[PDB]
């Protein structure tokens, strides 16, 4: 049992959007309700919605979400999140769950009670801007070359201005890990993310590439470092 | 509706100590409450439910407690790998509620003091044609926190500055931090001197490049 959700994407202010998560190892039954819950960057965990498993359709909502959000099952391994009217407050990134609970009472009269979630997919990235997308820049980060040089040397790149996020940076295609310091990206002021990664390296042992991809333009860059 | 509220906002334990975190709720939920662990880049994971519940499968170093409208969860013999957000999340009711989740508390473990080595970037020849110009500056492996001040000929730099540092290494708890300066090209060719200060406690490094010899 897994979950993954897809669909996330970059989109205007205002834009509709539809994410769907899929369940593998098994499928919606009335043993569960499959929800929804967001995070946005450096933000909590918010509860959207939940829908039950069993045949009868029941959807709860965050008061903030009823009116503005849909939740269904389009399938026995797939439910669905429509957003309307999508604001920059919007972006984060979305995880499905599973949602686990007591049947408590007599009836019909039975009511469900003590949720919690036992299980969560990786989560899928949806970005609300007005920006359009933007592949990064990449430049090499070196000691000043007024410096008197130095056998042992740490050097990086600098991963400028894209949208949406994320990119992924390897050094030497992933060889070289030992020594790699990769920082959480930053949203600058211009609505582009920025970030930086640096690896310090024992002499002249290598030459050291960046290896940085950027998946939503479908770009690869790699950038060849030395002092 | 039923609003849970995590005290505090964060809290500190040395390696070996032991932290607790609290959990309100605005009425009776009549304990059902879940804990889960966040690290970066990752979903929750569930720690305990019925407040005082061990999910199958986790280290019974965690133990959640309380009944009615206050709950506890304690870490005993905290590890750095223990540095994470921890949430709570009422299960009484899903029936008109604006969030199950509590706001979250982050745990920060107290490792051995390491100060942390400075170097400053200066940009590559090509940036400043782009007409933005960056400068970068890191802080690696380092406990316990820094503060980095710019100064640019001289005058303490207060606009265009952006800081990211990494979760607590995992091992010995320490930090990397990177702190960028972000100027027009104008702004970069009016001056000489561009400077990095990273001070833990009473010690300081300072990293400096004159633009001319770059």
């Amino acid at each position: 049992q897994s979950l993954e959700e897809s669909g996330g994407d970059l989109v205007k202010p205002g834009a509709s959007l539809t994410l769907t998560c899929t369940a593998s190892g098994f499928s919606f039954t009335n043993n569960y309700y499959m929800c929804w819950v967001r995070q946005a960057p450096g933000k909590g965990l918010e509860w959207i919605a939940c829908i039950y498993g069993g045949g009868r359709d029941i959807v709860f909502y965050a008061t903030w979400a009823k009116g503005r959000f849909t939740i269904s099952k389009t399938s026995s391994t797939t439910v669905t999140l429509q957003m309307t009217s999508l604001t920059a407050a919007d972006t984060a990134t979305y995880f499905c769950a599973r949602e686990n609970f007591d049947a408590v009472g007599v009836g019909g009269g039975t009511y469900s009670t003590d949720y919690y979630f036992d299980l969560w997919g990786p989560g899928t990235l949806v970005i609300v801007s007005s920006g359009q997308p933007k592949a990064p820049s990449v430049f090499p980060l070196a000691p000043c070359c007024g410096d008197t040089p130095s056998a042992t040397v740490t050097l990086g790149c600098l991963v400028k201005g894209y949208l949406p996020e994320p990119v992924t940076v390897t050094w030497n295609s992933g060889t070289l890990t030992n020594g790699v310091r990769t920082f959480p990206s930053v949203r600058q002021s211009s609505g582009l993310y920025s970030l930086s990664s640096v690896v310090s390296v024992t002499s002249s042992s290598q030459p050291v590439t960046c290896n940085v991809a950027h998946p939503a333009t479908n770009t690869k860059v790699d950038k060849t470092v030395a002092p | 509706d039923i609003v849970m509220t995590q005290t505090p906002a964060s809290v500190s334990a040395a390696v070996g100590g032991t932290v607790t975190i609290n959990c309100q709720a605005s009425e009776t939920i009549s304990n059902y409450l879940a804990w889960y662990q966040q690290k970066p880049g990752q979903p929750p994971k569930l720690l305990i439910y019925k407040a005082s519940t061990l999910a199958s499968g986790v280290s019974s170093r965690f133990k959640g407690s309380g009944s009615g409208t206050e709950y506890t969860l304690t870490i005993s013999g905290v590890q750095c790998d223990d540095a994470a957000t921890y949430y709570c999340q009422q299960g009484y009711s899903i029936s008109d509620i604006d969030n199950s989740f509590g706001g979250g508390t982050e745990v920060v473990v107290k490792g051995d003091p390491v100060a942390p080595t400075v170097l400053i970037f200066p940009p590559a020849a090509d940036q400043v044609a782009t007409g933005t110009v960056t400068i970068v500056c890191v802080a690696n492996k380092y406990f316990p926190d820094v503060t980095v001040t710019w100064e640019v000929d001289g005058t303490t730099q207060t606009t265009g500055i952006e800081n990211s540092k990494t979760p607590q290494n995992s091992a010995d708890c320490t930090y990397n931090l990177s702190s960028t300066l972000t100027l027009t090209s104008t702004q970069y060719n009016s001056h000489k001197e561009y400077t990095c200060k990273v001070t833990q406690g009473t010690t300081s490094v300072v990293q400096s490049f004159n633009r001319g010899d770059c």
